[PDB]
RNA sequence: UGGAGAGUUUGAUCCUGGCUCAGGGUGAACGCUGGCGGCGUGCCUAAGACAUGCAAGUCGUGCGGGCCGCGGGGUUUUACUCCGUGGUCAGCGGCGGACGGGUGAGUAACGCGUGGGUGACCUACCCGGAAGAGGGGGACAACCCGGGGAAACUCGGGCUAAUCCCCCAUGUGGACCCGCCCCUUGGGGUGUGUCCAAAGGGCUUUGCCCGCUUCCGGAUGGGCCCGCGUCCCAUCAGCUAGUUGGUGGGGUAAUGGCCCACCAAGGCGACGACGGGUAGCCGGUCUGAGAGGAUGGCCGGCCACAGGGGCACUGAGACACGGGCCCCACUCCUACGGGAGGCAGCAGUUAGGAAUCUUCCGCAAUGGGCGCAAGCCUGACGGAGCGACGCCGCUUGGAGGAAGAAGCCCUUCGGGGUGUAAACUCCUGAACCCGGGACGAAACCCCCGACGAGGGGACUGACGGUACCGGGGUAAUAGCGCCGGCCAACUCCGUGCCAGCAGCCG
């Protein structure tokens, strides 16, 4: 099992995923994170601060 | 497809027969001599040894034997000839080996 | 046979050779018997060709062949001139 | 590198007047005079007493900001000082101060160290006759540091060498305002520079 | 440009692959389920030279299932040849390839092929060409023998005629027209000239005056008309039996456009403004990848058309369409028998590249350092049928999906998706025959064996009478209008219904850890006492059909448990709107195609849920 | 010239003690972002499978032929195609293909490291020295002929040349038995007996150049041996039949149970035999105050391997990476008769993977092979390309510019912050464009001298119209992480054990 970080996500039953390592002091037996922004894991929408975790492209300042 | 290391192969095969010939000859004669030395037939034992010696040395000339190898072959032949004879003996055909 | 030849050192666009004696069969940049000179084909410094003549002569006398390019450089430091 | 971006804003924060604009950071203006407090929404609040870390961070940052040098270049420069012979603190300054961009400022061919960088970098400076455009260039005892013959009469250079008639150039140096030549005589003694920097705390910064 | 890029497109089994195969032979004088199933499925470009003229040919498949292979050649090629089973006329998939040629503005000739077969009649083709697809055909030649004795071809225009002795194209050679046909010949020259009149005016005038114009200026006047897409020269022959093919090739070099004779295509710069791409070999590079192939022996092969510039082998280029830097590692030309590696590929030219890892069809390539323009590409189209796929034994699960990803990359009419409710992998294509060759491609090509089957449906449940209850606290539960909507304990037993276990919906709960367990046991009960009913997705469907078929189409919709909603025209045909349960809509596209002789289409969009016909449910508690 | 600690068990305390963090590092990978250059560096996984090209040849001054382009006239010339030379083609014969290049699978071992030993040995080409190169024969390809084949090509019969083979001679010398002297493991000498050599080619030719033979010495490279050093499990404690030793053989360059007969019953093991697991080893590298710990990609040295396994042949050397045989695995062509194949060479494809490049340029340099030489070959190599992968360097302006615009944030509604930051004035001038333009290349060769030394001449550049110099010349990319404590950096809003954060405390 693997944590899906970020507010909101788009993972479903055959979504392909990049696993990362890093556990979560809180979910037992979750030793891994999903790398947002890669394969079928979308970035995190509206994210503006820690954007490179959370795989979020730099938003346009039109 | 083709390299002419094929040549080197064609050639190895010729030499392989050439040396086979000289080598098997050297053993038939070396054997023959020790055999005769044991029967006590010293004129012909020494007679043959000389032939064997010649052929071994002849072989040292090119790739077939070389070196300490021929010398060794020779050494063991006359060590083995001289002694078998010596048990009966007298070195009749004074040829071949030192007084 | 054994050779007197240029081993490449220095760096990219910075050739600096060592004049070295070595079995012919080593790789060019490999182990070598003895160092005798060094050579910098671009003369970026005044001491750009050096050779230990009295050693090169030892090596020539025991049958080391020099490279064309090496010969040229030993000649130039008078390994070959005999008075 | 060289930062690029607001300066007499760390002329502040370090809380102590570096000289990043040369000429203005002398007017009733280096903001040290006006707003001698840190930038930002806070800055004029209760100062919380500094951690031992912050003490040194700041001291390190102070020195670095003075010369306009990247932290990678700085640490390198420093680690070199440490390996080098005798007092790491003093030596390290001497290496900072041996820099070309800074030598040029100490000669007053340029007003600010930023400026000196830009001058060096644009071919206007020459060391021992050949032209150098590497701010990081290390200047050695005995070097002639001049202004390029083609640059000799530029608006900025005459202004700046006009102000050098009058002034004394730091003891470890010589200057020839008429002919625009300078000589790096020896390495700067720890006292020759009145630096607002306890360099011993900078050594200690790099000890962690 | 001394260079002709031409597709061969036609109904199924009209003879394109054979035609092509003969073109490469004449121009030569100095494939798995395609076997099994007997069809063309993948087309490749191929070069040959006719009269010091470079001909690039794409032999296209006929089936709807592979429309994508036309929707593709019809882009990147400049001119088409449209074949006909002249014993059959214009068939429904001729109509299709035609309207595709229409939308890319593709100058074209026709080829009444199979003039040898029992029934084969040019006039069938001609009439039907005009009756069924609105075209203006122009008789450029005539035959010598009603079907069985079709022995030679009159060329009107040049007044000349050829007869073939064998069915081998090894004893051809000119003859004069015979006495008969000679009255028939004329009558077209003049009648071509009648038509050419509208193009040259020097012919217009020269017509009126009873003066037959010059051979070259007619050709130019015809050709001009072909390229303005107002005239469709018709040629005839038998590809099988080597009759009219050389003539056909001549006719390609006479009337079919060289890249200069067609508007150059358009693109969209990063700024945003449209712009034409000058077709200069020394301009920047712009180019369109239109096919990926996984080929041993060179690996991934990417076929491209160069519009502007000179694509030079051993460079880097930029896929503007997906912004990756790609490498042309070598460039390639497919001849009839071998593949020429070439150093470059200039404007107007097609080839294949190796290198190139990300680029797919429609994707645009430009120079390494060039104006990142994005070219008008290729056009979806959209899949009509879909099925659950799962492997017979899992572990093969990975092989299966890795493949479908490969395959959805080669061909973008094939999609893979995952039903969001029950996570089964849903595969979709352009027909039964499509999906069959895909599955039959997973076994042979990818060593993965799968089952296929109807997607199971997203059911719902609700109640049908209001209710009051005690959960041990009390609640009232009424229904609501179809499609309405809807404490934390109750939304939680809303998951599983009583009947099948799908979500409960469209109800109002009125209340009048500990709290949680009580709502959950209350509503769980309310739904039973409320006396429920299964709801099931209903799709709004609009199908499009020539009016011929309406009755039978509608009848079958009613037969699918539907409810028709109305019917308007859209252009030359007629639309029918209706609601039908998703369930009964399985394999609709291929039933529809049987009822409309492949002329119908349809689309489908979720609309609402609604209760069932009291037959299922029991037959659904199962 | 060298050494920092902090959070967390308690109501609180001290101690114990684990967990956790700050640092450095990497062949990296992934995310956001990305401007330049230099030097490095880039399949860590499937020692999986590989389309295609190239990676080892060269000598006509070893030899005889086929074909071609010429010169010079044969019947005057095309039909009998004749001499001379300059090309090409295989063949025969040499030297090279044992080096260079790849990889880390196996190997826990004299494999490696380190120091030694060989009276127990070898070393092609190179050098020094001595003495020869004198007689004769012969065959196999090429070539022609035929049978065979779809072809690959394959068999048979016959011709033939040489630096190919063979015999004979001379024996400077060498080998061998035996005896003698010295020496001391088989080292040096000596006597008689026996046994052993050789090849010619080219020129301007009674002289030069290249080769051939024997011996001695040198140099270089090797083989074999020994001391010591070389990971985890003892929940592996006993191991061993060529096993330990002897004798006599065989084998090899050479010692040796290396192999074989015979005899004896040994040999090894808690100082860890045997077994199982892991691993190529080192110079170094990373870390560390050090001692240590970890590692062994790149570069150098040694070893091993070349689809898996065995085997030998040729040879100075191989049990042979682009040589051979067989077995096995796998693939390819096929006319169904049979054939062919081995990227862990450079590129590249495909698969596996989080992930790793051009099917690039050039032999100008350095090095290698062959050649008298000219020169040929050289994916060694020198370069270019791609990748922020790494390190170093450089830019995105500089100086002026308000008690301080606007916007945006805070606000105790006076202000405060962004901020000299901008706007604005001057100044400079990355990129660009123009002109010029390298070093790296002087040898080999040629001429004088003697084809020595020494003097003189000629050719030669992939990178590259590149670096760099000169002249013009534009204000010209900035982003990423963090701001509860460790830890440098705080306010407002939204949110309300939800959404979410999280390395630990939380
Ligand atoms: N009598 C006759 N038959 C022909 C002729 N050309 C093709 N055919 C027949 O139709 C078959 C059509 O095969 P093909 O030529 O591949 O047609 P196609 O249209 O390419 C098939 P798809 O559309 O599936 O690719 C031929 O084998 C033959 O059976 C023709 O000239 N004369
Ligand atoms: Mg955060
Ligand atoms: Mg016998
Ligand atoms: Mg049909
Ligand atoms: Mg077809
Ligand atoms: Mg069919
Ligand atoms: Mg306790
Ligand atoms: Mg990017
Ligand atoms: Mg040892
Ligand atoms: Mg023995
Ligand atoms: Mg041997
Ligand atoms: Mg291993
Ligand atoms: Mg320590
Ligand atoms: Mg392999
Ligand atoms: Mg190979
Ligand atoms: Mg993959």
């Amino acid at each position: 099992t693997a944590y899906i970080p970020g507010e909101g996500h788009n993972l479903q039953e055959h979504s392909v995923v990049l696993i990362r390592g890093g556990r979560v002091k809180d979910l037992p037996g979750v030793r891994y994170h999903i790398v947002r922004g890669v394969y079928d894991a979308a970035g995190v929408k509206d994210r503006k601060k820690s954007r490179s975790k959370y795989g979020t492209k730099k938003p346009k300042e039109a | 497809r083709n390299l002419s290391a094929l040549k080197r192969h064609r050639q190895s095969l010729k030499r392989r027969l050439r040396n086979k010939a000289k080598k098997s000859a050297i053993k038939t004669l070396s054997k023959k001599a020790i055999q005769l030395a044991q029967e006590g037939k010293a004129e012909e034992a020494l007679k043959i040894m000389r032939k064997a010696e010649s052929l071994i040395d002849k072989a040292a000339k090119g790739s077939t034997l070389h070196k300490n190898a021929a010398a060794r072959r020779k050494s063991r032949l006359m060590r083995k000839v001289r002694q078998l004879l010596e048990a009966a003996g007298a070195p009749l055909i004074g040829g071949g080996l030192s007084a | 046979m054994v050779k007197i030849r240029l081993a490449r050192f220095g760096s990219k666009h910075n050739p600096h050779y060592r004049i070295v004696v070595t079995d012919a069969r080593r790789k060019r940049d490999g182990k070598y018997i003895e160092k005798i000179g060094y050579y910098d084909p671009r003369k970026t410094t005044p001491d750009w060709l050096k050779v230990d003549v009295e050693r090169a002569r030892y090596w020539l006398s025991v049958g080391a062949q020099p490279t064309d390019t090496a010969r040229r450089l030993l000649r130039q430091a008078g390994v070959f001139r005999q008075e | 590198g060289r930062y690029i971006g607001p300066v007499c804003r760390l002329c502040r924060r370090e809380g102590v007047k570096l000289y990043l604009k040369g000429e203005r950071c002398y007017s009733p203006k280096c903001a040290m005079e006006r707003r001698p407090y840190p930038p930002g929404q806070h800055g004029q609040k209760r100062a919380r007493r500094p951690s031992d870390y912050a003490v040194r961070l700041r001291e390190k940052q102070k020195l670095r900001r003075i010369y306009g040098i990247s932290e990678r270049q700085f640490r390198n420069l420093f680690e070199e000082a440490s390996k080098k012979k005798g007092v790491t603190g003093s030596v390290f300054l001497g290496l900072l101060e041996s820099r070309l961009d800074n030598v040029v400022y100490r000669l007053g061919f340029a007003v600010s160290r930023r400026q000196a960088r830009q001058l060096v970098r644009h071919g206007h400076i020459t060391v021992n006759g050949r032209r150098v455009d590497l701010p990081s260039y290390r200047v050695r005892p005995g070097d002639e540091i001049a202004v390029a013959e083609k640059s000799r009469n530029l608006e900025l250079i005459r202004q700046n060498l006009e102000a050098m008639k009058g002034r004394k150039v730091g003891p470890w140096l010589s200057l020839d305002v008429e002919g625009m030549k300078g000589k790096f005589l020896r390495l700067p003694d720890r006292e020759d520079l009145a630096l607002p920097v306890n360099e011993q705390l900078v050594i200690e910064f790099y000890s962690r | 440009k001394r260079l002709r890029n031409i597709g061969i497109a036609a109904h199924i089994d009209a003879g394109k692959t054979t035609t092509t195969e003969r073109i490469l032979y004449y121009t030569g004088r100095i494939m798995e389920q395609e076997r099994e199933r007997g069809i063309t499925i993948t087309a490749a470009v191929t070069t040959c030279f006719w009269k010091d003229h470079r001909i690039n040919i794409i032999d296209t498949p006929g089936h709807v299932d592979f429309t994508i292979e036309v929707e593709r050649s019809m882009r990147v090629l400049d001119g088409a040849i449209v074949v006909f089973d002249s014993s059959q006329g214009v068939e429904p998939q001729s109509e299709t390839v035609w309207r595709q040629a229409e939308k890319y503005k593709v100058p074209r000739i026709a080829f009444a092929n199979k003039m040898d077969k029992t029934g084969a009649d040019l006039w069938l083709v001609i009439r039907t060409m005009q009756e069924r697809l609105g075209a203006r055909p122009v008789v450029m030649q005539l035959p010598i023998g009603r079907e069985d004795t079709f022995s030679g071809i009159i060329d009107v225009l040049r007044m000349k005629a050829y007869t073939y002795g064998n069915d081998l194209g090894t004893d051809i050679r000119e003859i004069p027209i015979p006495e008969e046909y000679l009255d028939q010949a004329r009558e077209y020259h003049e009648k071509l000239v009648e038509v050419a009149a509208d193009f040259d005016e020097n012919i217009m005038l020269k017509y009126l005056e009873g003066e037959e114009p010059t051979e070259e200026e007619l050709v130019a006047a015809i050709r001009k008309g072909t390229i303005d897409l107002k005239i469709t020269p018709v040629f005839l022959g038998s590809a099988l039996k080597n009759k009219g093919v050389q003539l056909l090739l001549d006719a390609v070099v006479d009337y079919l456009p060289s890249p200069l004779d067609i508007p150059p295509i358009k693109g969209t710069t990063p700024e945003g403004e449209v712009v034409e791409i000058h077709p200069d070999p020394n301009g920047p590079l712009a180019a369109l990848a239109f096919k990926i192939m996984a080929d041993p022996y060179v690996g991934r092969l990417t076929f491209i058309r160069v519009y502007s510039g000179t694509l030079t082998s051993g460079s880097y280029v930029y896929n503007t369409t997906k912004g990756r830097k790609e490498r042309v590692a070598r460039l390639l030309r497919m001849h009839a028998n071998h593949r020429e590696e070439v150093e470059e590929l200039k404007a107007g030219d097609l080839g294949a590249v190796v290198g190139l890892k990300e680029t797919i069809t429609g994707d645009t390539l430009v120079g390494e350092d060039a104006p990142r323009v994005i070219l008008e590409s290729i056009e979806v189209p959209e899949p009509v049928i879909d099925v659950a796929i799962e492997p017979k034994t899992k572990a093969d699960q990975e092989k299966l999906s890795q493949a479908l990803a490969r395959l959805a990359e080669e061909d973008p009419t094939f999609r893979v998706s995952t039903h969001p409710e029950t996570g089964q992998t849903i595969i979709s294509g352009m027909g039964e025959l499509h999906l069959e060759i895909i599955v039959d491609r997973l076994k042979r090509e990818f060593k993965v064996d799968a089952n296929v089957g109807k997607p199971q449906v997203a059911y719902r449940e609700t109640i049908t009478k209001p209710v009051d209850v005690e959960g041990k606290v009390k609640i009232k539960v009424e229904p609501l209008p179809r499609g309405s909507g809807f404490q934390k304990g109750i939304e939680e037993a809303m998951q599983s219904g009583p009947l099948i276990g799908f979500p409960v919906v469209d109800i109002k709960v009125t209340l009048y850890m500990a709290f949680k367990i009580a709502g959950s046991m209350a509503i769980k009960e309310a739904v039973q006492k409320g006396d429920p009913v299964i709801l099931e997705p209903i799709m709004r469907v609009e199908v499009t059909t020539p009016e011929e078929y309406m009755g039978d189409v509608i009848g079958d919709l009613n037969a699918r448990r539907g409810q028709i909603l109305g019917m308007e025209p859209r252009g030359n045909a007629q639309v029918i709107r209706a609601f039908v349960p998703l369930a009964e809509m399985f394999g609709y596209a291929t039933d529809l195609r049987s009822k409309t002789q492949g002329r119908g289409s349809f689309v489908m969009f979720f609309d609402h849920y609604q209760e069932v016909p009291k037959q299922v449910q029991e037959k659904l508690i199962k």
